[PDB]
């Protein structure tokens, strides 16, 4: 499964130089931002948490900007106005999808893993 | 003699489908385990498009035919293969209000594949399916980031790098842009009545113009071959009679038909080249998904590696 890759430390570490290699690790990272981030009990704290989360990730001039539509962007940016800790669910669930999808079975055919199973 | 081959174009447009029909031609098609992986995309795919035509219905305010089918989609929703989900996406399916939504697609973002797969809910449904060569061509993933994969064609051996086409992806590009031998460039001609999934105010194929545009005349390819696939042709075709190219081009004053409508859009595409002096775009129409006419665009294609490149 896919579940037990993203909860293990070594299996994430390795999932993300694979990433790295493809040039779409923001998508991984960002999920990462979206699991620390819903631990966040405070309501201030959240609030500028998710403003620094969607600067990064989310937002049409971001850095690491990741591929989601035009939908769910706008959503989460209307879940700003007062930041829950739900505030990303549409968007990490978009992006785990396409993490799922298309990239993780690669990374199951790659010799970075391919080795490390040969290992295991 | 290894050639360095870029996939370039707009989301959607059917780069990663070009580069499944490498595996078929230029290997030796997909076996029968390997078509088994694909079930769950197939699915996937299913269960999408429909969810994306129902939802579309709420916001375009349609109605069902028959009002019993807001049951289904309930279902529907909550269940995202069983017997019980094949049945409310059949009966959704065959639906009247369900099929004027998919009609006006259009308005709203919809897989191209739906049509093919929702019709073909019988034998998908089966308990003992295993998808087909076009099935697998036809499913729909995202890619995201930069694949690189290796092939050997008849008389070239090609380095070909697929990336994603969505504006986010594009910023990627640039690290396989170094000795850059051809750029295939791939255009969904279907594309010419629907927005940008990632923008709704922005029409895809001015935004594949724009995009062509910075590719064709891009300081970086001076000396790469600029391919040009005016993909979907299929879509293309059974689309233009029911919707008119004036929506992408107000200026057109030709018949919506497929080969006129077709030459049209060609023209625009390859008026984008500010060197047609030096500078030669090569042009094909292709459906991407037919086997058969993907093997001889590439046999055109790779004439053209040769030429240019010895
Ligand atoms: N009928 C038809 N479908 C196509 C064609 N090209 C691509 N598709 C389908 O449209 C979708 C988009 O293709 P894909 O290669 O994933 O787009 P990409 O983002 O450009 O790589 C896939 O589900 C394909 O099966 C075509 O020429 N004809
Ligand atoms: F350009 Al894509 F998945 F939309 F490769
Ligand atoms: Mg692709």
């Amino acid at each position: 499964s896919f579940d037990l890759l993203l909860s293990s430390k070594n299996g994430v570490a390795a999932f993300h130089a694979f990433l790295k290699t493809e040039f779409s690790e923001e998508n991984l990272e960002f999920w990462l931002a979206c699991e620390e981030f819903k631990k966040i009990r405070s309501a201030t704290k959240l609030a500028s948490r998710a403003h620094q989360i969607f600067e990064e990730f989310i937002c049409s001039e971001a850095p690491k900007e990741v591929n989601i539509d035009h939908e769910t962007r706008e959503l989460t940016r209307m879940n700003l106005q007062t930041a829950t800790a739900t505030c990303f669910d549409a968007a990490q669930g978009k992006t785990r999808t396409l993490m799922e999808k298309d990239s993780y079975p690669r990374f199951l055919k790659s010799p970075a893993y391919r080795d490390l199973a040969a290992q295991a | 003699r290894e050639v360095k081959l870029l996939l370039l174009g707009a989301g959607e447009s059917g780069k990663s489908t070009i580069v499944k029909q490498m595996k078929i031609i230029h290997e030796a098609g997909y076996s029968e385990e390997e078509c088994k992986q694909y079930k769950a995309v197939v699915y996937s795919n299913t269960i999408q498009s429909i969810i994306a035509i129902i939802r579309a219905m709420g916001r375009l305010k349609i109605d069902f035919g028959d009002s019993a089918r807001a049951d289904d989609a309930r279902q529907l929703f909550v269940l995202a293969m069983t017997a019980e989900l094949a049945g409310v996406i059949k009966r959704l399916w065959k639906d009247s209000g369900v099929q004027a939504c998919f009609n006006r697609s259009r308005e709203y973002q919809l897989n191209d594949s739906a049509a093919y797969y929702l019709n073909d809910l019988d034998r998908i449904a089966q308990p003992n399916y295993i998808p087909t060569q076009q099935d697998v061509l036809r499913t729909r993933v995202k890619t995201t980031g930069i694949v690189e994969t290796h092939f050997t064609f008849k008389d070239l051996h090609f380095k070909m790098f697929d990336v994603g086409g969505q504006r986010s992806e594009r910023k990627k590009w640039i690290h396989c842009f170094e000795g850059v031998t051809a750029i295939i460039f791939c255009v969904a001609l279907s594309d010419y009545d629907l927005v940008l999934a990632e923008d709704e105010e922005m029409n895809r194929m001015h935004e594949s113009m724009k995009l062509f545009d910075s590719i064709c005349n891009n300081k970086w390819f001076t000396d790469t071959s600029i391919i040009l696939f005016l993909n979907k042709k299929d879509l293309f075709e059974e689309k233009i009679k029911k919707s008119p190219l004036t929506i992408c081009y107000p200026e057109y004053a030709g018949s919506n038909t497929y080969e006129e409508a077709a030459a049209y859009i060609q023209c625009q595409f390859e008026d984008l080249n500010k060197r047609k002096d030096t500078k030669e775009i090569y042009t094909h129409f292709t459906c991407a998904t037919d086997t058969k006419n993907v093997q001889f665009v590439f046999d055109a294609v790779t004439d053209v590696i040769i030429k240019n490149n010895l």
